């Protein structure tokens, strides 16, 4: 949104890229932080560590209904089954998008998300204006920002992760799908779909 | 504490900012201001509850617009300089010399195994906040409990829309750390923990989705009953 | 609204800056952003309760670190693009021609008498917004009442810190444009008004101050009674 | 605050300048401004109508009970017996400090202030810091930002303007000045006395 008082996005970039230097060098100095250690968590988090993980699960829950229950009983020990698991996702809990409910999912305090299932969030979802308004107006919000229009009598359960508990939604399965593979299945699940501000791919 | 950073049901903050496809890291910088995060907690700068706090003492202004990492450096500096673990002076001369020479090179420095070792360990294994705790569970699945209306200066987990609040008590997780006194250095104290739902029209009123509920996660000292 | 122009028991946002004085203008464009309010009302830009709207749709971070009278020139081009009154490209190449040549004339024009008779008659007679209703007052002082936890998202004078709060009436005024209607574009729709008296631990919980109490104008479709 | 997005105070005056005589050409020549509009109304507050009116009204209830109890029972009809009155201050209540009480005004929602008593309000009345903090913690707040330690036995009262009834107080009178004129008493009044930030002057 416009602020007069607001410096460009440049200005603001090479003021913020020096000040990260600055507290950077303070701390390897104080040896406490090194590059390897940037460059290890940066890769771990840019090809290891995404949504294609939560897909897996997704596709499991779809195609064998013993995992979905023990999915939906305890999230965290049925991703460790397909050694699913780790730093921000110690606790999860999965819900099920049926033909009356539909699942999305918010930190309204910060930025919270399951990252062993999702990777790191997309800034849209850090920032002030979805986590504002979802608690509040998540149908129309659904349908302006996401051309996903969930019908009224549809009801939509929004859930705000004020603990450690993170929560992600098991999209339901699309039709015209019936005996696909697992990898063919897995084309369908986005990261956007575990989110709930959209459904599973058509087709 | 009543932030501003507590946006949940704040109108007027504008429509979302959503390119079709992004990088996981913008810029260096950003990847720097991500790795700082398992550093600092290893050094002891803070915890996870006052990492949050420290982003929530922030310039709102500067909270609403700058770049989400951003925040991450604000905690940094902050629980730095409490700690005196950070000369805030050096730091700006440090900026300063950056801003003139951002090509100039980091201070030379051995690698740490160890620190890669944690990096590892923290990722994969997890760092959990469950804990055990010798009282039993006051609320289970049913019960009616009302939000609290207490306005803790400090640290808490209550966000201002679900303050005085009635809902129905849909899980119990088990205990965890408490935030209350986590994130202002009083320790782990850990509390009971329940999801609670929350119909949309009791949290906005007749202006509320009449079809919507939000289920939002309370520390046992936050509710009390109202109905089994 | 829920804007963060509420801020009413907001925390973090600073210490007090007070010089120990003070033009009452500090620049000669306060002056001009001050005489634009009756100017702009008897144009029919807006009203005083869309007046504070189109201050309270500002962008927050704007709105929290800008010069106050800054405020003022936002809500008059708020209400110049919603009537019509105000071509926003035409006002964009305007500030740019007056950003290369700050010292341009302004365009040539009569005086008009009859803007003068209107500021002193607004300024020394007042433009009251006492009416007179036909129903009879609701409520009565020493009646106990509860304030609504309604939250609409139009413009309204709830103050989140005192939505669902229990209060005693302290005096009723009479009745008053109702802001929840004017400032919506619904028309005066005049309300009785009243003072309420809230406990700060009341507000706060036990954080608020043991001996001290909240004064609150409330109109009558605020609040419903507790106890007589 | 320290915001690194904020352009200097000076680039933010310059833009804000040129914003407004922007504005300010659009509607002289809508005729709708004037240039004679503008000085009047300036001239009015800047040399008018000011503190010094609400001071008298002030004196004379500190010496003449029948005006206080009449100041008290509808502070517009008693200010008009002295000819003060008008814009913003159409509805006017007075609060009387006491030994037991004080007193202290507020607009959290925007800048109110009683203008025919005391003018038009200094900043930091209207800016975010006062009218967050001053409804939670009014007694830290006089006592950190005004120098004013209230005893915590004694009430404090905060009277925010959520409506057009605009709130005055009336300060104690200060020992050491029986018999004193009105005009010696009226060099006692502060604006600050008025809004309940500072006790009437000592001495
Ligand atoms: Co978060
Ligand atoms: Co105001």
């Amino acid at each position: 949104t416009e602020n007069i008082l607001r410096k460009s996005d440049e200005e603001i970039q090479k003021e913020i890229t020096a000040r990260v230097k600055a507290l950077e060098s303070m701390l390897i100095e104080q040896g406490i932080l090194t590059t390897s250690m940037i460059d290890r968590m940066a890769e771990i988090y840019e090809n290891e560590v995404g949504p294609h993980l939560g897909a897996k699960v997704v596709v499991k829950a779809w195609t064998d209904p013993e995992f979905k229950k023990r999915l939906l009983a305890d999230g965290t020990e049925a991703c460790k089954e397909l050694g699913i698991g780790g730093l921000q996702g110690e606790d999860m809990m999965w819900v099920e998008n049926t033909d009356e409910v539909h699942h999305v999912v918010v930190c309204t305090l910060c930025s919270c998300y399951p990252w062993p299932v999702l990777g790191l969030p997309p800034n849209w979802f850090k920032e002030p204006q979805y986590r504002s308004r979802v608690v509040r107006e998540p149908r129309q919000l659904l349908k302006e920002e996401f051309g996903f229009e969930v019908p009224p009598s549809k009801e939509i359960k929004v859930w705000d992760s004020s603990s450690e508990m993170r929560f992600v939604v098991l999209p339901q399965r699309p039709a015209g799908t019936d005996g696909w593979s697992e990898e063919e299945l897995a084309t369908l699940v986005t990261r956007e779909s575990m989110i709930g501000v959209e459904p599973a791919k058509a087709v | 504490m009543n932030g501003v950073y507590d946006v949940g049901g704040t109108d007027g903050l504008g429509p979302i900012n959503r390119p079709a496809d992004e990088p996981v890291f913008r810029a260096e910088w950003e990847k720097v201001a991500f790795a700082m995060f398992p550093a600092t907690f290893r050094a002891g700068f803070m915890g996870l509850d006052e990492f949050r706090f420290g982003i929530e003492q922030m310039n709102p202004a500067e909270y609403l617009e700058s770049p989400y990492y951003w925040h991450w450096i604000r905690t940094y500096i902050h629980h730095g300089v409490r700690t005196g673990k950070i000369d805030l002076e050096e730091l700006e001369r440090r900026t300063q010399y950056y801003r003139e020479n951002p090509d100039a090179p980091l201070p030379e420095h051995e690698q740490k195994p160890e620190l890669i070792e944690f990096v590892n360990q923290a990722v994969y294994g997890g760092l959990p906040r469950s804990r055990e705790v010798d009282r039993p569970p006051k609320f289970k699945e049913g019960d009616v409990v009302r939000f609290s209306t207490a306005s803790p200066k400090g640290h808490a987990r209550r966000a201002r829309y679900v303050r005085g609040k009635t809902g129905t008590v849909v899980k119990h997780h088990g205990a965890y750390i408490y935030p209350d006194t986590a994130g202002n250095g009083l320790g782990e104290c850990p509390e009971h923990l329940y999801t609670v739902r929350f119909t949309a029209q009791e949290l906005w009123g007749p202006e509320g989705d009449p079809n919507s509920s939000v289920y939002y996660d309370c520390w046992e000292p936050y509710i009390e009953l109202v109905d089994t």
